[PDB]
């Protein structure tokens, strides 16, 4: 909802004017600090020139204030499947020995599993032994060799980011609008910056956050709702604890890539002359994604998802004070006369006044132009900015006053030419 | 390549029908001769398998020794578009060959014998999928499967490939996917027993039986021709046998050595014995077990 | 890696008209080709844009293939009369010709193909404005931009250059401005749509998109070797084209392999794809998309 809060003027000493072609242009070179408003609340930002009747507002709608997490370390982890390969060869043939399978390198492939070929999987070379005799398959009385090639899988269709927050950070969604009518969606938290096609903003002033979320750890899943574990972060993955296995990328864990890490003497094996049953205790992180999803109340907050872009954010029922740093890099405005006149009548006015939640003004605009209706008061602290078209249509915004008997006389012009209009209605108590 | 591993025995014939002009050298196959349908089998970095097991046979080897029967047609002429039945076959594997081929054998998915045929003057391709038009050419056959053969009559004809969430892979056609498929080129092996079907193993587990067996040992005629013996006919310690035999110290031991009476030359070395391998949770005896780099299709979405 | 360094696809003109003199070679550009005009841009030190997009058009291609004006007369001339278009927009450049050289060319405001020529025999001089009395001699032409074109269908023809601080770029004269005015020499991007002007930017943004696109595949033609072969003729799923054409499994998946009717072997490759360019917070497609090394007048406060 449309309604500018907060109204300032720009200095002469950031603005410069000039004429091109008959056309008084404003050149703004500066910054401009103006408080940011409440949940529906707006900041306009007027020019003005070397005469009255050139205005271009730079309206900023505010969506709703949000609490960003800063994420810090993560890892990707998830379900796997042990796949081992068995093959058991006679003492002195090839590389059976006894002495050679005790101390078998994992880092190393032998003759015997190099029968695939180049594979980038998390795979293990172990050496365990057998006994000799012809009552299991053996010629030399010595022992013989039993060689297993066990690679770990994927087992389950997707993955799960387990990553934690260092400090979180009231991030306030904001919709800049431009002066030619360019609508641009940004963001802005604690002491962020932004990049635009006019220039920069970012923040001034932040009096919310909230503290201790070092012993918290979340999960990201692919469109499936986020987690939240309560528990602190887990950088040394050990047996018999929830993050043993962990790597750096989606498709290091759906397909299974070297680049990851795993727990040392994880995998169980149970030797039986030639079977063998690779069976591992993977702690799977679906219970807890079960018993820990999102919405989850704690403490006097509410934890969820994030809109539009994917992160974590947090519910807050507090106030909203911030300011707002409006930057320029000799940025051109023009102006070349709005559009045609329109009439204007008042239909009705709810709200409150001195309050967050702002006074709504009900307005019709009658026009046969596709233009944009620019009303003031007589102290220059009022301001309507409404689409116009052709047509009758019902438009109106979000006003702010400070007395439940609102009258004052405001002064519409669709194309330069003021207009008396008296606007009335009662309103209630509320902060 | 290695001279003392082109001892085959049995036949030892290495022919496809129907493109006979290559015989001179591989019917049979001895210790001489040039022939392509054997010498890129010897190859260090290709086939490994056939290096770790050179005393058993091969596919065309266990053709001629009735155990592996004849395809139809057994060479697929890859003269049109489509049309033979060697051509859905091919078109799912992905098998790495040099240039300068013309004939090439593969099994197929009802367990016989299936090849392809380049009538003169037509060579194939980087993968020996297709064929196109062009140094001299190789007469014989480049064998695409590593895999190894040997003498059994195990029964197991109502066992097909049991793999774990796999849709299409190489020529078998499992159950469908109706959504979206990983398509990727991996490596999983094969086995076929008697009038059976390609079936494919996840998890396999070898296993290498070499002891007191008389299939656990090989020999050959040799002074102290070159075919086949076996070792039953040797004498005993301190008896009387029908034909004299000499070797290491492991035929030695058990067996004795006569030396210049013995008429073959046995020994125990890495390539024979009799292997087995899991399939239904059961033991069963194999017929030919190999690699082959087909089109895995997997689940995903 | 890079493989495909030196393929052209579409057609391959590399020509300016008014200056040919390397013509009966350049056309097409092969592997095997020798063209001054094109192999100043595979340096490797000068123009890193096409180092990154090898596998992508150029200008000159575009204007050859139908979608784009050219500037009339196309080779201007440094000694014929006062009066000459070429030289507002090159005098206020800041580039280095090398040596054994006599022709440049770029874009000019109309997003035309303009360029200008000096006759034998005059090279140009450090910087390529004057010209001199000078080793070799190339018959071809230097390139002063860095850019990059592509089948692009999207209209621009309404937008405008809109930058901040800097007063007058290149030759559009943008605001004036009264204050203090800094003349220093960078680099500025620019973007030519469809039937439009030099639209210059401040942050260039681009973008791939490369999901299973026609031109991202190349076919080598058979030789006994490596030989170009055009890759917009072999036809769809059954559908119909020009000439025949196959590849070994990604190249034959969504085309036709008429095994030995096909003289051309195809694979899988990249670079040729979609790119996008960030404009008016609306991804398009540009079509003379690139840089300029023209002086930057900025106003101060």
């Amino acid at each position: 909802d449309p309604g500018c809060s907060e109204l300032i003027q720009a200095s002469s000493r950031i603005t410069t004017c000039s004429t091109e072609g008959v056309n008084t242009k404003c050149r703004l070179s500066g910054t401009a600090l103006i408080r940011a408003g409440s949940v529906g609340a707006e900041a306009c930002l007027m020019l003005k020139g070397v005469k009255e009747d050139q205005t271009k507002f730079l309206k900023i709608k505010t969506v709703s204030s949000e609490l960003s997490c800063r994420e810090g370390q993560s890892y990707w982890t998830g379900s796997f499947s042990p796949k081992c390969l068995s093959s058991r060869r006679c003492h002195l043939v090839g590389e059976c020995h006894v002495n050679r399978c005790l101390s078998w390198r994992d880092n190393e492939t032998s003759a015997e599993f190099s029968f695939v070929g180049e594979s980038t999987t998390m795979r293990e070379n172990k050496c365990f032994e057998q006994c000799g005799g012809w009552g299991c398959g053996c010629f030399n009385v010595n022992p013989s060799c039993l060689f297993v090639h066990t690679y770990l899988q994927s087992v389950r269709k997707e993955a799960l980011r387990v990553f934690n927050c260092i400090d979180w950070v009231h991030k306030l969604t904001l919709e800049i609008t431009d002066f030619d009518g360019s609508v641009s969606t940004i963001d802005l938290g604690a002491s962020s910056s932004r990049f635009t096609n006019w220039g920069s903003v970012s923040l001034s002033l932040d009096a919310e956050g909230i503290s201790g979320s070092n012993s918290f750890s979340f999960i990201e899943s692919p469109g499936k709702g986020y987690a939240i574990v309560d528990e602190p972060f887990s950088e040394i993955p050990r047996q018999g604890f929830l993050g043993e296995i962990r790597c750096n990328s989606e498709s290091s864990v759906l397909s299974a890539h070297e680049s990851c890490l795993r727990a040392p003497n994880l995998i169980s094996y149970k030797p039986m002359i030639d079977q063998l049953e690779c069976t591992t205790n993977l702690i799977d992180p679906f219970v807890v994604f079960e018993r820990g999803s999102l919405p989850q109340t704690r403490n006097d907050k509410t934890f969820a998802a994030s809109k539009g872009n994917r992160g974590v954010q947090a519910f807050s029922k507090g106030s909203v004070q911030a300011d707002l740093t409006l930057m320029f890099d000799n940025f051109e405005v023009d102006f070349v006369g709005a559009a045609v006149s329109c009439d204007a009548a008042f239909l009705n006015l709810t709200g409150c006044y001195s309050c967050n939640a702002g006074a709504r003004v009900c307005l019709s605009i009658t026009s046969t132009g596709t233009g944009s209706l620019s009303a003031h008061n007589k102290d220059g602290s009022l301001h309507i900015v409404l689409p116009s078209e052709n047509g009758t249509k019902d438009q109106c915004q979000i006003l702010h006053f400070t007395v439940p008997e609102v009258e004052e006389e405001f002064m519409y012009s669709c194309d330069g030419d003021e207009r008396p209009l008296l606007v009335k209605g009662t309103l209630i108590a509320i902060d | 390549e290695d001279p003392h591993l082109r001892n085959r025995p049995g036949k030892g014939h290495n022919y496809i029908d129907g493109m006979t002009q290559e015989d001179a050298t591989c019917k049979p196959v001895t210790y001489a001769g040039a022939c392509s349908s054997f010498d890129v089998l010897l190859e260090k970095g290709k086939f490994p398998l056939f290096q770790s097991y050179a005393h058993h046979r091969t596919l065309l080897e266990a053709v001629h020794d009735t155990i592996i029967a004849k395809a139809d047609p057994p060479s697929c002429d890859l003269q049109s578009a489509h049309g033979n039945p060697c051509m859905k076959e091919k078109l799912v594997m992905k098998t790495h060959c040099p240039n300068d081929y013309q004939s090439a054998h593969y099994l197929n998915n009802d367990g016989k014998m299936a090849s392809v045929k380049c009538p003169p003057k037509y060579e194939l391709t980087e993968d020996c999928n297709f064929c196109r038009q062009m140094a001299s050419l190789k007469k014989g056959s480049y064998p695409l499967q590593d895999l190894f053969c040997q003498s059994s009559e195990d029964d197991g004809s109502k066992l097909k490939t049991k793999m774990k969430g796999v849709c299409e892979v190489g020529v078998q056609a499992l159950k469908k996917c109706d959504g979206q498929l990983s398509t990727a080129h991996e490596v999983v092996p094969f086995a076929v027993f008697k009038n059976s079907k390609k079936v494919y193993l996840d998890k396999l587990d070898l296993k290498t039986e070499e002891n007191l067996l008389p299939d656990s040992f090989v020999c050959f005629e040799h002074k102290g021709e070159l075919k086949s013996f076996d070792i039953s006919q040797c004498p005993k310690i301190g008896g009387h046998g029908s034909k004299k035999c000499t070797g290491d110290a492991a035929f030695c031991s058990a067996y004795e050595c006569t030396a210049q009476y013995a008429n073959a030359y046995c020994s125990h070395a890495n390539g024979s014995g009799i292997v087995q391998i899991q399939v239904s949770g059961v033991w069963k005896k194999p017929l030919c077990v190999g690699y082959e780099r087909v089109v895995v299709k997997r689940e995903l979405s």
